[PDB]
């Protein structure tokens, strides 16, 4: 049961990572003050990967 | 109208290069730019 | 009588201000510039001093 839980979590995490990273390319360099762009950083956490 | 000119003029001038003296640590003086007591503080703009 | 006055505010080696002295007015001083121009930074320098 624990193995199945871990596997499903990994699959869902990968799917959401891919979706968000693909979505990131939907922004086109907004020029606000000195900020030249905005981006989302999604990464599986190592403290949880362990 | 003088004020409304000065501001605008400065806005146009500061887009053109920088002033190298601003790194010298020597404050600039308040040069009078008309009668009635109007003054301006800016180093010469050298580095375009 | 003759209230004391802040006559100036000097930042040295601050972010964007290597050596900048502002001459505070006796009544009102007005920093003015677009976003990121560094006005809250100047007021932070004053407060920190
Ligand atoms: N703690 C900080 N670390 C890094 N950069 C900072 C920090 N605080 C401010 N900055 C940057 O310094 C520049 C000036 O910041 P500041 O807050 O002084 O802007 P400002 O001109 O007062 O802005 P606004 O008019 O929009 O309030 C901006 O690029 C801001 O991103």
């Amino acid at each position: 049961s624990s193995k199945s839980v871990a596997n499903i979590i990994r699959k869902t995490i990968q799917r959401e990572q891919n979706r968000i990273r693909m979505l990131n390319q939907g922004l086109q360099a907004v020029s606000f003050g000195q900020v030249r762009g905005v981006r989302l950083n999604v990464n599986v956490r190592e403290s949880h990967a362990i | 109208r003088h004020f409304d000119v000065a501001r605008i003029l400065v806005d146009q001038a500061v887009r053109l290069g920088v002033a190298e003296a601003d790194f010298s640590g020597l404050p600039a003086e308040w040069l009078a730019i008309n009668d009635y007591g109007a003054k301006v503080q800016a180093h010469v703009i050298d580095t375009y | 009588i003759e209230r004391g006055k802040f006559r100036s505010l000097t930042l040295v080696n601050w972010n964007g201000f290597f050596a900048r002295t502002f001459d505070l007015d006796e009544l009102v001083t007005t920093l003015s510039g677009g976003n990121g121009a560094g006005k809250s930074t100047t007021m932070a320098a004053f407060v920190t001093a």
